[PDB]
C-alpha cells in the first residue's frame, strides 16, 4: 500500500473538499443501484425499488456518511490498515458475510463519484492514488479471510 | 439486457459526448496506465509517457469502436468480430482488464459530464461497457 | 457460444453421468459449503449437516435444471429465464458464487468420472457452467 | 490462514501420494488449455496449439514440477506463506505482471487435478482444507500487488 510523498499530498489535498455529508451515501446509493445483489445485506434499509427510491432513502446516506468516516479513519493511518480496519473485517466477514469482491466495488464506486464529484481536478495523477488507497481499504477489510 | 430504457441512456449520452469522444479515449487510456500499472504491459511498443501521440492516436480507435457499438447495440457480436479476433488470438487480453479499462472509462465520462452522470445513466453505460467486453472476451468461450 | 464441440463433449459426458447426476448436485453443493462457508447464508432454512436429507433434495433439483440445460443448449435464455428472475430478483445472489458452486460442480464430475475428464472435457464443461450462470446473472445485466 | 489439526493432517496425507513428476505439469497444463489467455506468458515454450500437444510439451510438463516444489515449500509452511512465497512475489509482480487473479486460477485447477487423480478419498472435507492452502498460496503471491 504505497502511495508516494506526493500521492499522499495528492489525497489529503482532495479529501480536505469532499462533502462528508453527501459524497457516501451517495457511493452506496450507486453501488445499490448498478449491482443490485447487494440489497440483500439491507433489508431493513426501506424501499430501495427505483433509483429515486435509493438515491433518497435516509439511511443509506445515513449509512453512507458512516461509511465515509471509515474512509477518513483510513486516511489517517495509511501505514496500519489491517488494525483500523480490523473490527470491520470482522463484522463484513464474520457477522454480515459480504464477499470481499464487493469491497473492491464500493472502492470503484466511490472513484467514481469523486469524479463526478471533483471533475477534472480528479486528474488521472490523483485517481491512480486513490486507487491504490481504495484498493488497501478493499483489501484490509477482507483479511478475517486470509 | 440493454432493454429499452439503458439502450435510450447510452444513445442520449454518447450524444452530449460529441467530438470529446476520442479525446475522452485518450484520457480513459491514460487513466487505465497510471492507476493500474499492470496493463501498460500490453504495449511495450508504445511511449506511454505524458503527451503520447500514440496514446492520443490509439485513444480514437478505442474511441471510434465504442461508437461503431453505440450504433449497433442489438448486434454487438457481428460489430465487433474483427475486434474479438484480435484481442483474443493475437493479444490475448486478460479478461480482467476489460473490467479495468471499462471502471476508467467510467470515471473519465463522469470528470466530463457530470450533468449527464445520473445513477441510472451510469449503470446503463456499466451494462454497455460489461457488453462490449463481453464480446471481446467471447473468444475464449 | 459453445462450438459444435463444446456441446457434442457436454452432451457425452452428461450421458455418461446418467442417472448419477441427481446426486452430483448433493455433492457439488456440499464442497461448495464445506470449502466456501460464506455460501451456507443463501441457506439458513436448510439443515446443513453432514448426511442432511434437505441439501441432497435440493441438488437433485439443481442437477435437474442442469439436465434440462443439456437439452437445450443453443437456447439457455430461453430455457432458464425462470430461474433467472428467482435467482436474480428474489435471491439477489452474489454472482460470485455461481463462480463458486461451478468449480465444485467440475471438482464432483473429476472425482466420478476420471476416465471422461479430459482436459478438453473439462474446458467444455466450465464453458457450460459458465453459460448457465450467465443466464441466471442475466438480469443484473 | 486456519487449517486444523485434522485438516492438517489430511491434507499431508494426500501430498504423500500425489505424483510428483506429472501433477504440476497436468495442472499448468490445463490452465493453460481452459484459459487460453494465459499463454501470454509462455512465449518461450513452443507449441501450445492443441490440449493435446500442450500435454506433451516437455518444458510444460518440467515448469509444473517446478510449480508443485513451491506448493509443497508452501504445504510445510503454512505459518510464513508471506515469507516463503516472498521472492516469487516479485518474479510474478514485478517481473511478469501476471494478474493476480490467475493465481486463484492456478490454485483452483490444482484442486481439480488432485481431484482428478484420487477420486472417492478427495473427501469435500480434504477439498475445503485444500482451498485454505490454496488461496493462502494465492495471496501469499499477489503481496506485492498488496
Ligand atoms: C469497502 C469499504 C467499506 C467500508 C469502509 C464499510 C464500512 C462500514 C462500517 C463502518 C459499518 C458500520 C456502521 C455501524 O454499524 O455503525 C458498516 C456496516 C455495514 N456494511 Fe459496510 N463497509 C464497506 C463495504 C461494504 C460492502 C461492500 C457491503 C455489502 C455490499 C457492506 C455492507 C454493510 C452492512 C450490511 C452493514 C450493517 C450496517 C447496518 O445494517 O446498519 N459494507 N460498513
Ligand atoms: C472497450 C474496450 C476496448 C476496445 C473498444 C478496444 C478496441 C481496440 C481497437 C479499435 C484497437 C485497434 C485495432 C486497429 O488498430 O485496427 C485495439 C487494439 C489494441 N488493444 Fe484494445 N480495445 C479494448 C480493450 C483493450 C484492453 C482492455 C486491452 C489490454 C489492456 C487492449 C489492448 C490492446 C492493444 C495492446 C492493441 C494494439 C495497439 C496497437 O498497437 O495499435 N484493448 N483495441
Ligand atoms: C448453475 C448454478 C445453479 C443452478 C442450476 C441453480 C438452480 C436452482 C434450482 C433448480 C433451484 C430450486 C428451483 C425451485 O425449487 O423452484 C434453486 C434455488 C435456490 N438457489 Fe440455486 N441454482 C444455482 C446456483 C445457485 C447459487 C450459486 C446459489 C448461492 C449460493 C443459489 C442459491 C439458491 C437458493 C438459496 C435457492 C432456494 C432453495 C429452496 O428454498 O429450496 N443457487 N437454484
Ligand atoms: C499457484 C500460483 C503460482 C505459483 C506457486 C507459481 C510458482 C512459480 C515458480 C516456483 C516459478 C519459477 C520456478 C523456477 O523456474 O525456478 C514460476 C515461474 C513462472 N510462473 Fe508462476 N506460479 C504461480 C502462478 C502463475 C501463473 C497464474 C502464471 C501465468 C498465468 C505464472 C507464470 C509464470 C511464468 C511465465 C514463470 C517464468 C517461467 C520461466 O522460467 O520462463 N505463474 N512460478
Amino acid at each position: 500500500v504505497h502511495l508516494t510523498a506526493e500521492e499522499k499530498s495528492l489525497v489529503s489535498g482532495l479529501w480536505g473538499k469532499v462533502n462528508v455529508d453527501e459524497v457516501g451515501g451517495e457511493a452506496l446509493g450507486r453501488l445499490l443501484i448498478v449491482y443490485p445483489w447487494t440489497q440483500r445485506f439491507f433489508d431493513s434499509f426501506g424501499d430501495l425499488s427505483t433509483p429515486d427510491a435509493v438515491m433518497s432513502n435516509a439511511k443509506v446516506k445515513a449509512h453512507g456518511k458512516k461509511v465515509l468516516n471509515s474512509f477518513s479513519d483510513g486516511l489517517k493511518n495509511l501505514d496500519n490498515l489491517k488494525g483500523t480496519f480490523a473490527k470491520l473485517s470482522e463484522l463484513h466477514c464474520d457477522k454480515l458475510h459480504v464477499d470481499p469482491e464487493n469491497f473492491k466495488l464500493l472502492g470503484n464506486v466511490l472513484v467514481c463519484v469523486l469524479a463526478h464529484h471533483f471533475g477534472k481536478e480528479f486528474t488521472p495523477q490523483v485517481q491512480a492514488a486513490y486507487q491504490k488507497v481504495v484498493a488497501g481499504v478493499a483489501n484490509a477489510l477482507a483479511h478475517k479471510y486470509h | 439486457v440493454l432493454s429499452p430504457a439503458d439502450k435510450t441512456n447510452i444513445k442520449s449520452t454518447w450524444d452530449k459526448i460529441g467530438g470529446h469522444a476520442g479525446d475522452y479515449g485518450g484520457e480513459a487510456l491514460d487513466r487505465t496506465f497510471q492507476s493500474f500499472p499492470t496493463t501498460k504491459t500490453y504495449f511495450p511498443h508504445f511511449d506511454l509517457s505524458p503527451g503520447s501521440a500514440q496514446v492520443k492516436a490509439h485513444g480514437k480507435k478505442v474511441a471510434d469502436a465504442l461508437t461503431t457499438a453505440v450504433a449497433h447495440l442489438d448486434d454487438l457480436p457481428g460489430a465487433l468480430s474483427a475486434l474479438s479476433d484480435l484481442h483474443a488470438y493475437k493479444l490475448r487480453v486478460d479478461p480482467v482488464n476489460f473490467k479495468l479499462l471499462s471502471h476508467c472509462l467510467l470515471v473519465t465520462l463522469a470528470c466530463h459530464h457530470p450533468t449527464e452522470f445520473t445513477p441510472a445513466v451510469h449503470a446503463s453505460l456499466d451494462k454497455f461497457f460489461a457488453a462490449v467486453s463481453t464480446v471481446l472476451t467471447s473468444k475464449y468461450r
